[PDB]
């Protein structure tokens, strides 16, 4: 069934597992037309298919080709992003296919489902925690591919960066949810603070600065003042 | 005009025939039912007084043999049995009809009640989910299980409803999840109607025997198949005009039967709502919609 804060450490165990956000899917921009209706410009989108074990992202990105001449856009890019997923699993080899992939939005479930039944052996699975994995298109790095492409690609990062090596998954998935959550509630803020020290830069080959373990407290903390911060005005307490 | 003698009456119990029932007292001098009207199957069916659990009952077409009733104080049920013996079997009915101790079949002239919801249930077809070919007629009870219910435990003792899925490999055509899915047209009219069912007339008679077996025994999965074969049909965009039209009049006399008091559990909120509202054959359920909406608002 359904994972929530009871069953977390289940993500960095050794059975290979996804998660699937569809939120930056269908993206629109909503204009007035000269006549003084409301239209929808599309603009490219992206599946955010991560293993929180690695930091494997799967990002494949939707050129806003797909959706032309088609109804149903919100309903078709649950079906769109549930194609492509059972269509990276068959890409992988055996050994690579997760044995569970979560979605991040119980709407997903039904599509990729009927997507996956080659596969009655991967569970589909709902969550309970709220991720903040639509923030990713406020990483420069993954916002900049999407908007760039001109056709449909598939481009592989490790959302990690090199923290491995010092950390635990369990560690580098809380790093990045408290980043990604910050980024969400005030991106201003929260990209202000990962780059106010012009001294640490971001590698060509990462996505984040590179901090030493003193520094990634600093910024931890400085993220988790803004997330409450931010909080205490949402709802005036 | 065929009868159903019964043996004796040794037990106390609730006998319904069709959609007919008699209270029987503990060894009252009751010899069986006579006017039953040919040309449509029957179920015979009864309740202990001192057990309301297990409603058990059997399904059987008088053109098929002569079949009577009688105790068996080892297994503690009426049984229905054939008697091979015409002679012996005319003799027994002709006694007991001139000494005036069988019930009389209670059909008013003006009601096509059984008809209508026995339209397209054959005999036949009925021996195919009940499997036990040595009889003629069918038992079913309250908690004999499904084909299906069993995938998800005797095979002997199992109604064998076709199975009905749809998150099956069968109901989606590689390619065509998300149209296969949203509208189980291809499922309905090729894998099942052209394929299985090999017409309308045998998908209603199961729907049909489904129903009744839903009702008359509270068997719990005839109800799932029941509404999963309603909830293929409402949920296909592409449906012949005349099977549309047969699937409102037959659903129409189920709704029109049930108990009032059952509604509870034999209606599935979310298929009969999705079935008369959000379906692409919404508006194609005029009666079945009338009659749900004035006796069951509430469910929906």
């Amino acid at each position: 069934g359904a994972m929530n804060s009871s069953n977390y450490a289940e993500l960095f165990n050794n059975d290979i597992k996804l998660f699937v956000d569809d939120t930056n899917v269908y993206r629109v921009t909503v204009h007035k037309t000269f006549e003084g209706n409301v239209a929808t410009k599309a603009i490219n989108g992206c599946i955010f298919t991560l293993n929180p074990k690695t930091g494997h992202l799967f990002l494949k990105i939707i050129h806003t080709s797909v959706w032309a001449g088609q109804k149903r856009l919100s309903q078709l890019a649950k079906w769109k992003t549930a194609e492509e997923v059972s269509a990276l699993v068959r890409s992988l080899p055996k050994e690579e296919q997760p044995k569970q992939i979560i979605v991040t939005r119980k709407a997903m479930l039904d599509p990729l489902e009927v997507h996956m039944l080659d596969f009655p052996n991967i569970a589909i699975r709902p969550t309970e925690l709220r991720l903040p994995f639509s923030a990713a298109m406020s990483i420069d790095k993954l916002s900049d591919v999407v908007m760039k492409a001109t056709e449909p690609q598939m481009v592989l990062f490790n959302i990690y960066d090199d923290w491995l090596d010092r950390i635990s998954s369990y560690t580098a998935f809380s790093r990045l949810t408290l980043l990604l959550r910050a980024l969400k509630t005030n991106e201003e803020s929260a990209k202000m603070i990962l780059l106010s020290d012009p001294t640490i830069t971001i590698k060509s080959y990462h996505l984040w600065p590179s901090f030493t373990d003193e520094q990634w407290i600093t910024i931890e903390s400085q993220m988790r003042d803004l997330i409450l911060t931010e909080y205490g005005r949402k709802y005036n307490v | 005009m065929n009868t159903v003698p019964f043996t004796s009456a040794p037990i106390e119990v609730t006998i319904g025939i069709d959609q007919y029932s008699f209270n029987v007292k503990e060894n009252q001098p009751f010899h069986g039912i006579k006017d039953i009207p040919i040309g449509h199957v029957h179920v015979i069916h009864f309740q202990h007084a001192d057990n309301s659990s297990m409603r058990y009952g059997y399904w059987f077409d008088c053109r098929m043999g002569n079949f009577y009733i009688q105790y068996d104080p080892k297994d503690g049920l009426y049984k229905m049995m054939e008697e091979r013996d015409g002679a012996k079997f005319e003799n027994i009915v002709h006694n007991f009809k001139e000494r005036q101790m069988m019930v009389s079949y209670p059909k008013i002239d003006e009601d096509d009640t059984w008809y209508n919801l026995t339209e397209f249930v054959q005999m036949d077809k009925i021996r195919k989910i009940v499997r036990k070919d040595e009889n003629q007629f069918s038992y079913v009870d309250s908690s004999m299980t499904t084909v299906q219910e069993n995938e998800l435990s005797d095979p002997a003792h199992s109604l064998n409803y076709t199975v009905i899925n749809f998150k099956s490999r069968e109901a989606i055509r590689p390619g065509h999840e998300m149209e296969d899915f949203l509208d189980k047209s291809y499922y309905l009219n090729t894998v099942m109607l052209q394929g299985i069912f090999k017409n309308s007339s045998n998908y209603f008679g199961e729907l049909q025997f489904a129903f009744l077996n839903a009702m008359f025994f509270g068997n719990y999965g005839s109800s799932l198949q029941w509404h999963a074969m309603i909830e293929l049909i409402c949920s296909s965009a592409t449906v012949p005009k005349h099977m549309l039209d047969k699937l409102d009049e037959i659903l129409y006399y189920q709704i029109k039967t049930l108990p009032e008091q059952y509604s509870d559990i034999l209606l599935n909120e979310r298929v009969w709502n999705i079935c008369l509202y959000s379906s692409f054959q919404k508006n194609s359920l005029h009666n079945t919609e009338k009659i749900m909406e004035n006796k069951y608002p509430e469910l929906l």
